[PDB]
Formats: C-alpha cells, structure tokens, sequence
RNA sequence: CGCCUCCUAAAAGGUAACGGAGGCGCCCAAAGGUCCCCUCAGGCGGGACGGAAAUCCGCCGGAGAGCGCAAGGGUAGAAGG
RNA sequence: GGCGACACACGUGCUACAAUGCCCACUACAAAGCGAUGCCACCCGGCAACGGGGAGCUAAUCGCAAAAAGGUGGGCCCAGUUCGGAUUGGGGUCUGCAACCCGACCCCAUGAAGCCGGAAUCGCUAGUAAUCGCGGAUCAGCCAUGCCGCGGUGAAUACG
RNA sequence: CGCGGGGUGGAGCAGCCUGGUAGCUCGUCGGGCUCAUAACCCGAAGGUCGUCGGUUCAAAUCCGGCCCCCGCAACCA
C-alpha cells in the first residue's frame, strides 16, 4: 500500500441501538449506530412490527349478521 | 388560525367542541 | 358513515335476490336501482346490474369491494375531458 | 439519520422535533414522551444516548411511520383504483376525491391553471 | 494477514456448506471471494467543481483505501462532457480490507437504507458476480449527516470464482447477504 | 491555373480529356527524444442518480477502434494510451 | 340520476401568509334573540363528536350560555415555522327510510399553495372604518365562510 | 446539368459569415380600462429552421444531392 495517501484502518467499536457491539476495523476507532443487523426488522427473522394485519380488510368487514335469518 | 380544526381558536370558528375546544 | 348502531344497509329487496340464487346454485343477472346497497359478502361471485340513472351497469363484484357501495361502481356522469 | 430514519432536528424541543417524522403530529409527540418519562421541553440536543434508544424503541414500535406508512397508503389509493369505485376514478383523473366542486378551484388537486381561449363577442 | 470476523466465518462456516450443498472435488473449487470494487460515477463535478475530494474523502473513511480518478473515454454533447473530464472515482478492494468493507456492509451499512426489504437476487452477474446499487454514502457508519455536503451513490461490485449465479448466491447468502427474494 | 489522396491506368514505372470524387496554403513546446508500462471498437449480461451513449464489473472479441485534419497505404510482436 | 360536471374565464366572500403574532392554562365584561317528538342543568361512559341517565322551564324564574378580542401566567424565537390549514389515507359520530354520486361533525395521520399580491380596482367622515365574538329566520340534517340583526374594543383624515 | 439569390413561430425580417445562445415588429390567446368597441396598459403561448445525406462530441449555421421560389444572361453571325 502506498505511504501518506491512505487512512489508517485501526480497531474500531461499533455500538448499536440493540445494546449490540460489534468488533471490526475502520478509520474511527469507536463509532455508535442507531440500527444494526442484529436487530433489524427485516434480518430478525419475520419480525413482523406494528402491521400483522394483511389487511384483515376487507371480508373481515363483519359486525355483524344481524340481518335476519 | 380560525381555519385550524384541531384548535381552540378553529373550533370557536365552526361553534363546536372537541378535545381541543372541551367544556 | 352509518352509525353502527345501525345495521350495514341493503334494501332487502334487493338481498332476496341474492340469497334465492345462493340457495338455487346462482348466478342470474340482477338488475337493481339500489345504488345505496352495501356490497355484502353473500354478493361475491355474482354480478348486478346497477342503475346509474340511465342504464344498468353490470358490476361483477369481488371480495376486495366489500364495505362499498354499489352506486360507487356505476358511475352516474360521462365526461372524456374538453375539446 | 437517528429516529425513525430521519434524524429529528436538534436545537428544538424533542415534542416538535418528533413531529419532523412523518406518520407522528402533535398529539402523538405528547405520548411517547409521557409513556417514557422524557421531558417533553428537553431540547433534543439534550437527551440521554440512554434516552435516545428509549424514544426511539416505543415510537419506531407503537405505531407505522415514515415509508411503510407511505406503502400503506399508496395501497390503499392503489386499491380504490383498481376495483373501479367512484374514489378511485378520482385519483386516476387527478380530480378531488371528497364532495368538492370542480366548476371553480380544486387546484391543490388541479395544479397550475391552463387556460384556455374562449367565446367571442360580436361587434 | 489479520482476524476479521467475516473472513474467519468464509473458512470455518461458509466453505464446508459450500462443499456438502455443491460436491466440489477440489478445495480450489469452491467458490471465493475475490475483490470489491466501488464506483461512484460522478459526473456532477464534471466541471461544477471538484468536488471529487470532498467525495474522494468520504470514499476513503469507508474503505480504508484512497479512490482513483476516472475520465471521459469519449466526448459526448448531449452529456456536457468533453473527453477526460474527471467523471469519477473507483477503489479496488482485495483481501482483508475487501473483507473489513464486507462486514460492514452487512452489519451496519445495508440495514441502515431505509425501506430496506433485503437486496435484489436478480441482480447476479449471470456469471456468478454480483452488483448492487447505493444512493446515499451515508448508509456507511464512518459518515456523518455533519461531515457530509450532497448526497451520492456509487455502484458495489463484488467478483467470486463462482463459475455459476447458483453457486454465487450460494456464497453471498451464507456470509450473511440479505436477499430480498 | 500550384500541391496532396483515390480511380480512370490495360497485375513494373509512367500515361490524356473542360473524365469520376475529395483535400491542402495548417498544426504540435508535445502531438518532439528516450526508457518503462498499458491495449482498442463493439456485442451481451450485471450496476443509485444514468438516458442509445458518462463512470464501474464479468464474459466474448485480431483489430472492424485509435493514429490532430482528405484519401490511400501502414499499424496492437504499435505507429495507438 | 341530474341541478354539485370541469381544459377554462369573471364577480362576491372566508381563511391566511405571522412575533402588535401563534399556542396551552388560569381569569374577567355584553346585547339582542330562541326554547314542549323544544332548550337541556347536573351526573356517569367516551381522547372527542356523542351516548345513557336525568332535574328545571308552558319561561325578567329553568336552559341555549362559553361571550370573544381582553387581563394574568407560561411556551415558541424568525424557520414555509408551534406561521397557514388546503389535499389525501384510516377510524368513528349523528340526523335521516337512505349520506355512492352528494351531508355535517369528531379523532389519528397527511401538512399543499401562500414571504403581503401585475395592469387595474372597492368601502368607510365617528362610536364610522378596522377588528372581536353572539343570536335569529330557513331548518330532519346541512355544504352558512351567505343574509337580517346584536353588542365588545376602537382609530386615522378632510388643506381644499 | 448557362449564372445568381432565397426557403427559420401565423405575416414580414435577424440569427448562417465565425458550429454550442433561436431574436425584432405585427399578429394570436388570458386579464384590465370603457356603457361598449378601438386605441392603450399588464401577462402568456407558438419556431425541432424546405428536404434527404455527410462532417463533427454537437448542425438553422459547414459540405454534397433533390424539391420549391424569385432575379440575371442567352453575344459575333
Ligand atoms: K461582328
Ligand atoms: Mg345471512
Ligand atoms: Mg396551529
Ligand atoms: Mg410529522
Ligand atoms: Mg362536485
Ligand atoms: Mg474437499
Ligand atoms: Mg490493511
Ligand atoms: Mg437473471
Ligand atoms: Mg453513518
Ligand atoms: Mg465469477
Ligand atoms: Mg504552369
Ligand atoms: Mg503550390
Ligand atoms: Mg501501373
Ligand atoms: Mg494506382
Ligand atoms: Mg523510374
Ligand atoms: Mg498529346
Ligand atoms: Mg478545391
Ligand atoms: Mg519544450
Ligand atoms: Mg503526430
Ligand atoms: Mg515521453
Ligand atoms: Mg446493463
Ligand atoms: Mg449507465
Ligand atoms: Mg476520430
Ligand atoms: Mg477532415
Ligand atoms: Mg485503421
Ligand atoms: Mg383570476
Ligand atoms: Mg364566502
Ligand atoms: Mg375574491
Ligand atoms: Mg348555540
Ligand atoms: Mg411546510
Ligand atoms: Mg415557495
Ligand atoms: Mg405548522
Ligand atoms: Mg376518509
Ligand atoms: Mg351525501
Ligand atoms: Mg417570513
Ligand atoms: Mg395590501
Ligand atoms: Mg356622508
Ligand atoms: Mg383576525
Ligand atoms: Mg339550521
Ligand atoms: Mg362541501
Ligand atoms: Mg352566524
Ligand atoms: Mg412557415
Ligand atoms: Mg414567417
Ligand atoms: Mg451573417
Ligand atoms: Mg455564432
Ligand atoms: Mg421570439
Ligand atoms: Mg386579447
Ligand atoms: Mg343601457
Ligand atoms: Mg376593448
Ligand atoms: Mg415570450
Ligand atoms: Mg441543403
Ligand atoms: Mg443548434
Ligand atoms: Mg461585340
Ligand atoms: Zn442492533
């Protein structure tokens, strides 16, 4: 590698929103994130968040039968 | 302003109550 | 919308109709001018013909059109834009 | 980049900044504050990395936001036009969708004016 | 050489699963990461500025690894381009620092795209390569929204000796890529 | 009306007509010397903005690219970068 | 079903573009009107629209009722914003046989144009203009920001 | 197939020479003033430059063919 064009890759902390750490290389020796792979939505298996819905909408429309038998 | 529904000033403006305007 | 202290609104003549054919292996062309008639789920499968003030529209109805109305398929006004 | 995928401007009290994310108002930036115990007035400048990850977990958790609640309503537009109902003839057309008259305005749905020529007289 | 976590998982997980779902007969066989090489395609400082530095820069956080100028093969009116107008920069990763980037990559980088819902399996080279496309440079932890001035995207190309797009996403998906389907 | 290239020109050279078509009256301080290194066009597949065409990756590809400008000759085992 | 259409054009208005402002809480001072399948005190359910109870009043007695700007306290700090509230998604409420075309209201979310407006143009001479709210007729409900009234605060200027 | 000039918004003219930028007056359309019209005042739209082909990174602009339209010439034998 070429002297004096490069940025010394040292060490490096990587701290996530999950209380993750990961341990890794890089220009700044700690670094903090909000979201890693640990924990994302997509990557935590099925994680399904805030919509398990599908949709119920719409033949879920009940409430109800009370038109008369 | 008093086109804003979702305020004390708006509801004064169209005479109703809600939770931004109670009694 | 309704108060669902109500019921969900059909005009019952025109859900007669519909029930006979259910029971009778449907399906017969349904002509109605209950635009107001919620779409129901003993609709699905079957198509009405809906007045929209001139003709009767046939409307062949899916589950995803259920908490509609009929009206809402037949529109009333023909337009094609300005010259 | 910090909450949910915005990063909510500092400087400001963390009850308007919040409001910075679409899918949360006002009166949604006055609960997850209450139902996690963070001053609404504290300057978001100002808050805990401890409280950071403690506003981020109930709001980014509680309710839908910024794309997915976009996908939810783009399905939701996407399905009245496809069944065919008079809403969905609406946002084909470009045209409003709830009881206004077109005759006059209507350019927040419209756009720009284009005008055109018109009738004559007779001298 | 040095302990990087992806590269330990490449050896100790990745090649024996490799070798029991394909039957390779020859331990040069199985397939191997060979470099990764990044494209921002510019175009913008074409002569706007050179801001190529300040990109250049924010290239080299990320990758350890100072980019190289690209130039205007040809010139092309329609584009504002005259032959050898600097129209971007490229960095070839190899060996650990192409893992270092890799890992990163995965761990915090790709979950970092908002609306992420895994990355694109039709986009394999046909050839056993694989291309991806980023629109902003700060889904990568050494950027910062302050350190940053406009936003860019680049092109990630990651080669294998994979003969095969089958034996590719074999390879990708086991170091931990995220496919979206 | 002088000069260059092709044809006419009859497989050496030369060869005419108010015969068929084009070009020149510059340019370059590197576009010159040498040493070291590199190899195109285009086709297809892949890649944010990005398009027929910017830059990136793979595969195929003997030269159909390039060689300041006409044409012809020559040329990557370089004259091209 | 249409009178509510919509490439367009004009009139009359509402709401604003902000700090002499906006927002929340506390706290004062009107007038003229209406009210027996009427007005609804107070009570519990509900974030709310409302719902269920449920007194009083054929009304100088009971109710609509809170008047608002204002006064006090505190928050926003010049941003397309804690300005503005269009547009749109979802969820409800209510009147009505029935709210698709085509109702009003409430709640979550969405939060457009607009930075004071070209040529041109309107009203007002005093408790007037300006600004603040309140009531009635029509009326099941209501597209009323319209009209007919009512008081609150309260100017500038007229040489000619 | 004697020699010239010209073709570009709806009309009449710049832009071509010197390749990268389409412009001027009227006209046309929306508003304003007027009882109304005109004039006048405030805004706006409309031209891929006769055509095909070539050169060039790029053609209304440069080069060659065709179409169209005006002008000149046609003497002595
Ligand atoms: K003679
Ligand atoms: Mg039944
Ligand atoms: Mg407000
Ligand atoms: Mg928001
Ligand atoms: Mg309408
Ligand atoms: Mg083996
Ligand atoms: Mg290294
Ligand atoms: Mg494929
Ligand atoms: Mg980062
Ligand atoms: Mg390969
Ligand atoms: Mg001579
Ligand atoms: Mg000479
Ligand atoms: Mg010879
Ligand atoms: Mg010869
Ligand atoms: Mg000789
Ligand atoms: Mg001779
Ligand atoms: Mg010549
Ligand atoms: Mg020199
Ligand atoms: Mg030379
Ligand atoms: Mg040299
Ligand atoms: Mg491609
Ligand atoms: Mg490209
Ligand atoms: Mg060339
Ligand atoms: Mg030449
Ligand atoms: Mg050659
Ligand atoms: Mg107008
Ligand atoms: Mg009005
Ligand atoms: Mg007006
Ligand atoms: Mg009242
Ligand atoms: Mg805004
Ligand atoms: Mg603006
Ligand atoms: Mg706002
Ligand atoms: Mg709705
Ligand atoms: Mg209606
Ligand atoms: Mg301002
Ligand atoms: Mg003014
Ligand atoms: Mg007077
Ligand atoms: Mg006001
Ligand atoms: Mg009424
Ligand atoms: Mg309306
Ligand atoms: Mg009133
Ligand atoms: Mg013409
Ligand atoms: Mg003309
Ligand atoms: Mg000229
Ligand atoms: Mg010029
Ligand atoms: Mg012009
Ligand atoms: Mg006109
Ligand atoms: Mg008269
Ligand atoms: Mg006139
Ligand atoms: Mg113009
Ligand atoms: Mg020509
Ligand atoms: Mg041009
Ligand atoms: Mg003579
Ligand atoms: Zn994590």
């Amino acid at each position: 590698m070429k002297e004096g064009i490069h940025p010394k890759l040292v060490p490096a902390r990587i701290i996530c929103g999950c209380g993750n750490v990961i341990e890794t290389y890089s220009t700044k020796p700690e670094i903090y994130v909000e979201v890693c792979s640990k924990c994302h939505p997509f990557y935590t298996g099925q994680q399904r968040f805030v919509d398990t819905e599908g949709r119920v909408e719409r033949f879920q429309r009940r409430y109800g039968d009370s038109y008369r038998k | 302003g008093k086109g804003d529904r979702r305020t004390r000033r708006g509801k004064i403006w169209r005479g109703t109550y809600g939770k931004y305007r109670p009694r | 919308p309704r108060s669902l202290k109500k019921g969900v609104f059909v005009d019952d003549h025109l859900l007669e109709k519909v029930l006979e054919l259910n029971a009778k292996g449907e399906k017969r062309l349904i002509k109605t001018w209950s635009r107001r008639s919620t779409i129901v789920p003993e609709m699905v499968g079957h198509t009405i013909a809906v007045y929209n003030g001139k003709q009767h529209v046939p409307v062949y109805i899916t589950e995803n059109m259920v908490g509609h109305k009929l009206g809402e398929f037949a529109p009333t006004r023909t337009y094609r834009g300005h010259g | 980049a910090r909450i949910a995928g915005v990063e909510i401007p500092r400087n400001k009290r963390v009850d308007v900044a919040l409001t910075y994310i679409y899918g949360i108002g006002k009166a949604r930036a006055k609960e997850a504050l209450e139902k996690t115990g963070i001053n609404p007035a504290t300057r978001v400048k100002d808050l805990t990395e401890a409280e950071v990850v403690r506003l981020r977990e109930y709001v980014e958790n509680t309710w839908k936001l910024e794309g997915e609640l976009r996908a939810e309503v783009a399905a939701n537009i996407k399905r009245l036009m496809d069944i065919g109902c008079y809403r969905g003839l609406r946002h084909r057309r470009g045209l409003p969708v709830r009881g206004q008259r077109t005759r006059t305005n209507a350019r927040t749905r419209k756009g720009p004016r284009k005008t055109v020529a018109g009738k004559k007289k007779a001298p | 050489p040095l302990d990087v976590a992806l590269k330990r998982k490449y050896y100790e997980e990745v090649r024996p699963e490799l070798i029991r779902r394909f039957g390779y007969q020859n331990v040069w066989e199985v397939p191997r990461l060979e470099k990764v090489v990044i494209n921002q395609g510019l175009g913008e400082a074409k002569e706007d500025a050179r801001i190529l530095e300040k990109a250049a820069q924010e290239l080299a956080l990320i990758t350890g690894q100072k980019p190289a100028v690209t130039r205007a093969k040809k010139s092309i009116s329609n584009f504002k381009l005259r032959k050898g107008m600097p129209i971007g920069l490229r960095v070839t990763l190899r060996r650990d620092r192409m893992w270092i980037f890799l890992e990163k990559l995965l761990n915090v980088a790709l979950p970092r795209i908002r609306d992420f819902r895994g990355l694109n399996p039709n986009s394999f080279d046909g050839r056993g390569n694989y291309n991806l496309g980023l629109r902003e440079q700060l889904i990568f932890p050494e950027i910062t929204y302050d350190m940053v001035d406009a936003l860019r995207g680049m092109d990630i190309a990651v080669v294998t000796t994979a003969e095969t797009d089958e034996e590719a996403r074999a390879l990708l998906e086991l170091l931990g890529f995220p496919f979206r389907k």
